[PDB]
Order: structure tokens, then sequence, then C-alpha cells
């Protein structure tokens, strides 16, 4: 109740996009993109590592797990994983983290554009 | 054919599994807790054998006010209650064996007593030491010993002791001539002989 | 909005070739292949590229033909794989049903038709017919296999399955419905603990929310819960804590901390009697006598027989 | 891109799996995308990149807004996908069903019959 009055409806301009999904690590470098379209491994069921599912951007699906192995414990919490950079932080950060693609190519809002006003 | 691991407990007081079991092998000590601390064991079986008279104390209510132990690696089986209520309700023979049984835990007792609270705490150190060796012991050269590997304060708890177990049978490992080690063994020399 | 027509209109409007036609290209094609690869030996050796000018060849060259030879060389590939188009859409459409996407393949094949289109012979005579075609079929297979299936799995294992399938199926011929299974393995090489395997690994997802059955009224999905848990396991356990803390947190308030300190009651397991024996106070011989009397302390009837119940 | 559980995807018993459709348009858009960055990569002839290009738009699309414009993507689902749009917008949208309709526990329904002998202001139960 007392978090916030009003809303502000807008856009999500390139940046504000790639600042849906940065995560960036102490390692010092970027992440929360997702370079792969398939999802959890066949062999295993674990989520690849930069797929729809990849942890270590969205969040380590296993509560305190980096998906590299390690650590399976809260214990290991504001602690991460070296070897996978997963962001040990429960499970419940995932649901809300969110990644984005760099795209190759624009693409002109559906909304935008087939419009009622077609306001483009 | 129940059993558990050298380091583990049968049970609690309070818990209501109370029917006489059949410790298989091992002898699964039981340590009869108390209120602060402080357990002994009494309880140390053989094959096939019994422990824990539970349903039978104050009848299937009785809480048994005594925690136990899954001394060894245990080896222990049990049987439903009936055995000994039902099929113990039938000819004495069936109750008389687990009386049987119930008299070796006793005998246990008497062998304890005398043995234990003796006086001194090398005596009666020696007084059941003899005894052990005649329990679980090995005999092999020397003569007629234990070997299990064991500690030197559990071994308290067959004084009060501190440092007793690894000073004083030290003493009846060399100094006095009683006894030898393998890094945590026992080898009775002797029934009486030599430290008689 | 065809798409495919969209396209296939138009590649109509670019016309087809005969081998002569393709030859002068297939030479142009190696006259700028070749040259780059160049490019690239003289890259690897130095500087990483040439790509500087006509030296962006170390080949001599009046630069502006330089570019200009590029040009003819690779139009000819470019002027060639579209050259082509049709007949790859033929091979290509034959995996528009067999799954991915007509577009989708279209697309593979291109890739292919590209490596081939210049992986390419005319010295071996016999038209690209009879070889690109051979790089298509490649090309696309592996994508309906290497995706299409929102779950990859091991391409390879894909042929074993049908392998499999097929050899099955002669079982099926002398022992009907193949009921064999380690006896297929005889010839399955394979306990059927992996062929079961096989039959599961080879399935595909269902729609969260098809539309549930025998009636309409709803999607699938709706009938399960997430990762997470009820409440009424939630609070149990908090009950554990307290009651726990309390039950504890009456004998020694200072032991209570190492209890805490060397176990959990907060977010350490742990911490090791070493590390928490001088923590607290710098202890050695003062440690693991509290630690067990703290235990058979809360151990033993009215104490222990407070979880005795609460055993969460 | 959603935060995936939500598009989550799941184990089913039977060992099947519960693919969803936003993970699926997804990926989608992947491949076209990556596989055009490719392809300008091989400096492909165009008027592939081209149409390219046009695909990768409309994958795009239809991920926002399935069935709106080019023709609406059917997948294993063998109808229409469901795309980031409709999923909050009609009669079922967010919305309007788990949202101002949610569907609470601590309830109780059945079947309904004449309380005599109990007054008013009683029920029985």
């Amino acid at each position: 109740t007392n978090q916030f009055d009003y809303v502000k409806i807008g856009l999500a301009s390139p940046e504000r996009i790639r600042q849906w999904g940065e995560r960036t690590l102490p390692n010092g470098q970027v992440v929360g993109e997702v370079t792969k379209p398939e999802t959890i491994n066949y062999r295993t069921l674990k989520p690849e590592m930069d797929g729809l599912f990849c942890e270590r951007i969205f969040g380590p699906a296993k509560d305190w797990e980096c998906h590299c192995g390690k650590y399976k414990r809260v214990r290991h919490r504001g602690i991460v994983c070296e070897r996978c950079g997963v962001e040990v932080t429960e499970s419940r950060v995932r649901r809300h983290r969110m990644g984005y693609i760099k795209l190759a190519a624009p693409v002109a809002h559906v909304w935008y554009l087939k419009g009622i006003p077609s306001y483009i | 054919v129940e059993t558990f691991e050298r380091n583990k407990t049968i049970f609690f007081p309070g818990d209501p599994a109370e029917r006489v079991y059949f410790l298989l092998k091992g002898a699964v000590k039981l340590s009869r807790v108390y209120e602060a601390g402080e357990e002994i064991t009494v309880a140390l079986l053989r094959e096939n054998s019994v422990f824990g008279v539970l349903s039978l104390l104050t009848g299937n209510k009785s809480d048994r006010f005594y925690h136990a132990v899954a001394f060894t690696p245990v080896e222990l089986l049990s049987a439903p209650i009936e055995q000994v209520e039902q099929a113990l309700k039938e000819n004495p023979e069936l109750s008389m064996l687990m009386l049987r049984g119930l008299s070796s835990r006793i005998l246990q007792t008497e062998m304890m007593i005398e043995t234990l609270a003796h006086r001194d705490m090398g005596s009666r150190l020696v007084s059941f030491l003899l005894i052990l060796c005649r329990d679980f012991g090995v005999p092999c050269a020397d003569g007629i010993t234990i070997d299990l590997k064991l500690s030197h304060q559990a071994i308290a708890e067959a004084i009060g002791s501190t440092r007793v177990t690894v000073t004083r049978l030290l003493g009846d490992l060399r100094e006095k001539k009683m006894i030898s080690i393998h890094k945590k063994k026992i080898t009775v020399h002797k029934p009486v002989t030599l430290s008689r | 909005e065809d798409s495919i027509r969209l396209y296939l209109q138009e590649i109509g409007r670019i016309r087809l070739l005969r081998a002569d036609e393709e030859i002068e290209l297939a030479r142009k094609i190696a006259d700028l292949l070749e040259l780059e690869r160049v490019r690239e030996r003289l890259s690897e050796k130095l500087e990483r590229d040439p790509r500087d000018s006509e030296w962006a060849e170390a080949v001599q060259l009046p630069l502006p033909a330089f570019r200009y030879r590029l040009h003819i060389g690779r139009r000819a590939k470019d002027k060639m794989v579209q050259s082509n188009l049709r007949l790859v859409v033929s091979i290509a459409k034959k995996y528009m049903n067999r799954g991915l996407s007509f577009q989708d393949l279209i697309q593979e094949g291109s890739l292919g038709l590209i490596r081939a289109a210049e992986k390419f012979d005319h010295e071996k005579g016999y038209k690209f017919s009879t070889y690109a075609t051979w790089w298509i079929r490649q090309a696309i297979t592996r994508a309906i296999a290497d995706q299409s299936r929102t779950i990859r799995l091991p391409v390879h294992l894909y042929e074993t399955i049908s392998r499999i399938k097929k050899t099955t199926k002669l079982l099926s011929q002398e022992m009907g419905r193949k009921p064999t299974e380690e006896e297929i393995a005889t010839r399955m090489e394979m306990t059927i603990e992996k062929l079961r395997f096989i039959a599961k690994s080879a399935q595909l997802p269902i729609s969260l929310e098809t539309p549930i059955g025998k009636e309409e009224d709803s999607r699938l999905g709706d009938f399960i819960e997430s990762d997470g848990e009820t409440p009424e396991d939630q609070v149990s356990k908090n009950l554990l804590r307290e009651d726990l803390e309390k039950v504890l947190d009456s004998l020694s308030p200072r032991e209570r901390d190492v209890l805490r300190l060397r176990y959990g009651l907060d977010d350490g397991r742990m911490k090791t009697l070493e590390e928490i024996g001088q923590i607290f106070n710098v202890t050695r011989e003062r440690i693991r006598q509290i630690e067990a009397k703290a235990l058979r302390k809360l151990r033993h009837p009215n104490r222990n027989s407070v979880l005795k119940e609460y055993i969460r | 891109v959603i935060p995936p559980d939500l598009r989550p995807m799941v184990q089913l018993d039977g060992g099947r799996f519960a693919t969803s459709d936003l993970n699926d348009l997804y990926r989608r858009v992947i491949n076209r995308n990556n596989r055009l960055a490719r392809l300008q990569e091989i400096l492909a002839p165009e008027i592939i990149v081209r149409n390219e290009k046009r695909m990768l738009q409309e994958a795009v699309d239809a991920l926002i807004d399935n069935g709106r414009r080019g023709r609406t993507v059917v997948g294993a689902n063998n109808r229409p996908l469901k795309s980031l749009s409709d999923i909050i917008e009609g009669k079922q949208g967010r919305f309007r069903q788990n949202l101002l309709g949610k569907r609470v526990d601590y309830s109780g329904r059945s079947v309904i019959v004449v309380g005599p002998k109990l007054k008013i202001h009683q029920c029985g139960l």
C-alpha cells in the first residue's frame, strides 16, 4: 500500500529493454542476455546456461545452487559461483528477472503498427 | 533383523514401540538415559537375543524411561508384541523363552553387579575387563583378549574416569602385565596369571 | 501476405540457367574464393589480415581492379545461389511438412546452398543437381533435428531411435508387435531400460494449455502448483523454530549461542568447533563437552520429549 | 523476455513435458535472429537476407500478438498459439479473470436444501 502512489505507463527504449536483464556480475561482465532458444537439456534437466532458462541470468531454479555446483544451501547466498556465474539467490529471484535479446534487425512494434490509428 | 551403526541409539524414553526385541548380532549396548545426563549403557548382547522389555513393565503403557543405543553396528531383530503378548499368553515355554532371554539381560546385571561400583577404578576396570574378554573377547595368542575399537572414556563410563583409561590401562598394557594395543586394540593376555 | 509465395513469386522472377552458363561462374567463383584465402593467409601470418589495400591482398593488383575481380568472382556465387532458388524449395518443402516451417526450411537450405555453391567443382562435370542437392539436404536435416523440438535431444540418438524402429519392425515381422525387448536387445545392444528411455526421450511436450478435453472449458497446467509450498508446511516449520528456540533457550544462554553457532538456528550449519571454540571466548577443552552436554540436556524425556511430537 | 517461469515449463509425471508457447514464440525468434546474423555474416545475397529479415520481423511480431497481422502461428498445440497479448486480454486475459476474479480457498459448495427447524440468519452446514 505505502510502496507507491501512481503508475507510469510508457515505452521501453532499447537501453531500458537491455536494462531489464543486465545482471552484471563481480567478475565484472554483463549478462541477462540469452544466446540460445532451446530449453532444459535432454540428458539431465538443467537449464543449459544461456537458453530460455539460463540461470545465470534469471536465477538458480534450485534455490542456492550455482548451476555449476559447489554450493547447495542458503549458507552460500550473497556469495555466487566462480565457475558458473550463477547468481545464488534462493529461486523466487526468478519469475522476475528479465532478459532480452539484442535484435539483429528492428521490428515496427505490431502495436504501433497495425493499430486502429496505426500511430506509426 | 533391524540394526544401525557403531555410533547410534536404539531409542529414547517416551518412545512406545516397547516390545521385546532380538539383537540378532553385535552388542547394540543400550544406554539407559538420565535427567541432566550420564547414561549407563547397561545392556549388551549376543546373537539372536532380546532386549528392551517395554510392553511388559507398566503393562503396554510403560514409558521406556531409558534411552537406547545402537552401539556397534547393530544387529537386532524384533517381533509383533503378540509374540510376547498373545503368542506369550500361551504355553509357559513361550513366555519362558522371553523370560530366559530376560534372564540373560538379568545375568548381565549380576555380572556388572560387584564388578561395577566395586571401589577402586583400576581393580573395578579389570573386575569386568576379564568379563569383557569373556563377552566380545577375542582370544588370540597372548590370551583371551577382546579386540574392539574403543575410547579412553567410554571407558570413563566404566569408572567416572578422565585419563585413567589412557593412563592406568597403559600400566596393564606394559608397566603392569595384562594387555597390549594395536592403535585401538585390546590384548588381554590372560584370564588370571600375571596381573591376576 | 502468402510470405512463402510472396518470396516464391519473386524468385520466379529470376530465371534458371544451364551448366555452360553456370560454368563461367564456376571459374569466377573459384577466382574469388581462392583469392580470399590468400586474404586469410596473409591474415593469419600477419597483422591478422592484409586487409589494407591492394595489399589487403599480398597479391599484386591494380587496386581498383582487385575489388572488381572480387565482385565478379563472388557475384557469380550470388548470381548462382539465387540463380538456383527453385529445386532447393522442392527439397525444403519436403521438410515443410516434416516440421520446422516451409520458410524456416527454405532458409536452411539456403545456407547449404551456399556452402555447396561453392564447394563445388565443375570438373567433375556432372551437374550440381547431383551434388548441390546433397548439401542441401544436409543442411536441412540439421535444423528440424537441431531444434523444432523444444527440448534439443542428441540428433545422433534420433537416428539410433529410427534405426531401432526399423530393426525392431524386423523383429516384429518374426515376433509380431516385437514383444521382444531384451531379446530385441540381442539386436538392440542395450537393455530395454534405454529402449524405454528412448521412447520417453523421443516425446514432444504439450502446450501447457491445450484446452483440457471432455470439455473445452480450460487449458492444461491449471490443475498443478509451482515449486512453492503450502503454508501448512511453512508454518509447521516455523513453529519448529521457536519451539525449539525457547526450549533450547532455557539452558546456559551463552552455550545456547554455540548451539546456534556450531550448528544452525540461523544461517550457518556450522561454525567448525575450531573456529567456534575461539569465536565465543577462544577455547579447545570447553567445546564438544558442552556440545554433548547441551544435546543430552535438551535430550531425554521432558526435554527432547517436546520435539517428540514436533520432530519437524 | 519473460522471466522464465512464467513461461514455465514442466515435467509432467508421465514423463512428458509441459512446454509453454511463450518460450516457443520466443525461441523461434531467436533462431531467426541468429541465423540472420550468420546470413549477413556469410554476406548471403540479399534477397535471402532480405527475406530473412522479413521473417524475423514477424516472428517478433507474432510473439507480441499472434494472429494479428500475418498468419497465425499454429504449433504442436494444433491451434493458434498464445501470444504475449491475449494472455492478458480477453474474457480471460489476466485482467479479467485472474485479476478481478480470483479463485480463493476457505470455501465450500454444495447442493442446497430447505433448512426448516433451523431459523433464518442460520445455516446448515
